[PDB]
RNA sequence: AUAUGGAUUCUUCACGGUAACGUAACUGAAUGUGGAGACGUCGGCGCGAGCCCUGGGAGGAGUUAUCUUUUCUUCUUAACAGCUUAUCACCCCGGAAUUGGUUUAUCCGGAGAUGGGGUCUUAUGGCUGGAAGAGGCCAGCACCUUUGCUGGCUCCGGUGCGCUUGUGACGGCCCGUGAAAAUCCACAGGAAGGAAUAGUUUUCAUGCCAGGUCGUACUGAUAACCGCAGCAGGUCUCCAAGGUGAACAGCCUCUAGUUGAUAGAAUAAUGUAGAUAAGGGAAGUCGGCAAAAUAGAUCCGUAACUUCGGGAUAAGGAUUGGCUCUAAGGGUCGGACGAUCAACUUAGAACUGGUACGGACAAGGGGAAUCUGACUGUCUAAUUAAAACAUAGCAUUGCGAUGGUCAGAAAGUGAUGUUGACGCAAU
RNA sequence: UUCAAAUGAGAACUUUGAAGACUGAAGUGGGGAAAGGUUCCACGUCAACAGCAGUUGGACGUGGGUUAGUCGAUCCUAAGA
């Protein structure tokens, strides 16, 4: 049955303007103006949120630790476990491939 | 609270009382999820308790 | 504000450079919804936060109020 | 469960000042006190005594001091003391009857 | 409005001081002519136009 | 700006876990890369918060002609901090047809399902600190005191297709796919720098200093704005209780707020606003104009025509109160069932009052045809809402950029054009 | 809308108490945006204004009152200039 007011001169149902009651020590209701919510981290390659990184909004990463903001892992952070160890696949296979067809166009030439 | 307690023992409940629908008083889509909710409540109890088999299981489940 | 629950740590911050201040705080409480009993709080005010512990032992409590420094300014009450 | 409860009641002012009958008044509460819901059923559960100054009340069954007030200001309503003594309480079970504020006439 | 600028503020303040009538001593001065305060304003008569 | 503690190093720039990854830390210049900022609408389902409803107990108030263990009311917990808490997602083992798992909604699995064990995001919730010392409800002190002061309680539960709102995983829709930038972080790279009787690390903790300028009263409207006014007009938005009832409808109530608008005395005619009427029932009138009749919900039943989607609530019939009962529809735990807990839906049967039972409120009149415009939509603000305009569909014409259709006084000028015939332009 | 008391030279209209009603949470409630600019509040006070009245007032006269590192502007860019 209590009503509540804005705290803040918005009279409008913006994105920046939302509230929620609480009640206080003092045994009323009250509006109390609630942030954003954050979005978590996304993978550099498929896109997909990255494990072990804390959701915050982006000028508060700058007040953390490096612990929750990285994974110990080769591009921990940036990418998932996942595609970096297709990236890592990918490179090897390819260099092999690449020594191997070298030695083949030397052999080629050779007999050409 | 006594009229209350009067339309719990089930009086003033008759056709000269109800003003909205059968839908608009209780959802059709409300009750059917109740029933089937309770449906695969019971075959998740039987095949997990054993008292049933995975095919029977999965025929009732389809049924 | 923070808690903390070593007694060694309690010590330490109440020998703390910046701490000047410390507050004993008395409440009556129930333990398992029995007897009524008599908790203590030791706050000592630090620059940034203030530290709370909780010792629910009168004997303890008092033998801790005995051994706090003398120079920390006691509100007691 | 069943742990014994004791109220007591405080009626020495009124009895002093010669408007109250602590007798009467525990013979309503023996009367009117409801147990199970009837009246008459004290048997071995609610025990009303008295001596002059202090009532004392003391039951195994569903008593409340809530009840015990309602009884008694239906009692101060039926000899006419409703708008001058009122039942107030002093600690947890204890109560006592006190006059409304008087002026003196001057 | 209540948020407003220092400007439209200032002008406020000016006409907030200009708001009176004739101090009493210059109807005792020789040869005084003014009689009353002929410029005076008030907030539901006359807008002040920013 | 900086010091101490902590951490790391003689294997210099940490260890652990198979892994997902974890931590109080654990150097980093140029350069490049990635992420966040950063995003439509609707529908159902899950969860949270506030409100709503309700029980025991401790206080206060009211009623008490009769009755009521009675009716109302107080019993609260901020930012911030520590521990803990999850749908989704991911990792290890394992190898599946008698195909299994599974949502309200049918998707997933040899590109590795079911199953067992783990990892993570911390929306959110719980415990504790903040914090009972606050606030709330009562009782008791002396007085001309414009002055002071003491005691108690502030506890424990329950429930849901409830209301509002936040959020999660989803699904539907498009010839519509539904902002940018400041800013912050991370990765890749390793220019370099750095220890033995001594170094490193201010992304770990603690300690020190500072944060300028302008706005901030009040109204926000049947009297603070605009309309020449203290004008029945106009003017963007947030919060939002109980009953009846499908319902933010109508009617009544709690909190809060008003009681304003020149008054008094009589009750003629004529008016403005609202009603009733014997018998007949449109005979009135250019014209059924206006009124009346209908109306909620349940059941039976429903034609021509049709683009097969509709028409349709077509039409036409029966019922509705109160009371006392009966039956059906579940959850949580245990090994054919038992114990316990709880909600509102439907159906049926007796009895009973009646001139009335959607008892006020609320609320379609229906049908047979003709002309006309496909439909939804739009305009003459202040006499015309329509057959007028638009529309989708159809058709014609111009143009391949040194171009078509247009613009500018000119220009090293401009729109289409962030365009290219499935396009643009003119009809 | 009514009764009593107070104030006052004067009370249908001011104040307090006693009553009857209304808005009925999509309010006649509690806040704001635009706009207004002191209308806010206190004291004094009735010539003119409040289409009656007036001791009352958004009227007249004299003053008091708007305190920010965390709420906004300030910064960023949008169609555009
Ligand atoms: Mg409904
Ligand atoms: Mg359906
Ligand atoms: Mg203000
Ligand atoms: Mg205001
Ligand atoms: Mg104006
Ligand atoms: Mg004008
Ligand atoms: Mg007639
Ligand atoms: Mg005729
Ligand atoms: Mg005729
Ligand atoms: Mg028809
Ligand atoms: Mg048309
Ligand atoms: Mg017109
Ligand atoms: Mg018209
Ligand atoms: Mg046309
Ligand atoms: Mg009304
Ligand atoms: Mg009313
Ligand atoms: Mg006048
Ligand atoms: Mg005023
Ligand atoms: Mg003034
Ligand atoms: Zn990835």
């Amino acid at each position: 049955a209590q009503r509540v007011t804005f705290r803040r001169r918005n009279p409008y149902n913006t994105r920046s303007n939302k509230i929620k009651v609480v009640k206080t020590p003092g045994g009323i209701l009250r509006a109390q103006h609630v942030k954003k919510l954050a979005t978590r981290p996304k993978c550099g390659d498929c896109g997909s949120a990255l494990q072990g990184i804390s959701t915050l909004r982006p000028r508060q990463y700058a007040t953390v630790s490096k612990t929750h903001k990285t994974v110990s892992r080769a591009y921990g952070g940036s990418r998932c476990a996942n595609c970096v160890k297709e990236r890592i696949i990918r490179a090897f296979l390819i260099e092999e491939q690449k020594i191997v067809k070298k030695v083949v166009k030397e052999q080629t030439e050779a007999a050409k | 609270r006594a009229h209350a307690q009067s339309k719990r023992e089930g009086r003033h409940s008759g056709y000269g009382k109800r003003k909205g629908t059968r839908e608009a008083r209780l959802p059709s889509q409300v009750v059917w999820i109740r029933r089937l909710r309770v449906l695969r409540r019971l075959l998740a109890k039987y095949r997990d308790a054993g008292k049933i088999d995975k095919h029977l299981y999965h025929v009732l489940y389809k049924e | 504000a923070r808690e903390i629950t070593d007694i060694k740590q309690f010590l330490e911050l109440t020998r703390r450079a910046d701490v000047k201040t410390a507050t004993v705080k008395i409440n009556k409480k129930l333990n398992k919804a029995g007897k009524p009993f008599r908790q203590t709080k030791f706050k000592v005010r630090g620059s940034s936060s203030l530290y709370t512990l909780v010792i629910n032992d009168a004997g303890k409590a008092k033998k801790l109020i005995q051994s706090l420094p003398p120079t920390l300014k006691v509100n007691r009450l | 469960q069943k742990i014994a409860k004791t109220f007591t009641v405080d009626v020495s002012s009124p009895t002093e000042n010669g408007v109250f009958d602590p007798a009467s008044y525990a013979k309503y509460l023996i009367d009117h006190i409801k147990v199970e819901g009837a009246v008459g059923n004290l048997g071995n559960a609610v025990t009303v005594t008295e001596d002059g100054t202090v009532v004392t009340v003391v039951s195994t069954a569903k008593f409340s001091g809530k009840y015990l007030k309602y009884l008694t200001k239906k009692y101060l309503k039926k000899n006419q003391l409703r708008d001058w003594i009122r039942f107030v309480s002093t600690k947890t079970n204890e109560y006592r009857l006190a006059f409304y504020q008087v002026t003196p006439e001057e | 409005a209540a948020q407003k600028s220092f400007r439209i503020k200032q002008k406020m303040a000016k006409a907030k001081k200009q708001n009176r009538p004739l101090p009493q001593w210059i109807r005792l001065r020789t040869n005084n002519t003014i009689r009353y305060n002929a410029k005076r304003r008030n907030w539901r008569r006359t807008k002040m136009n920013i």
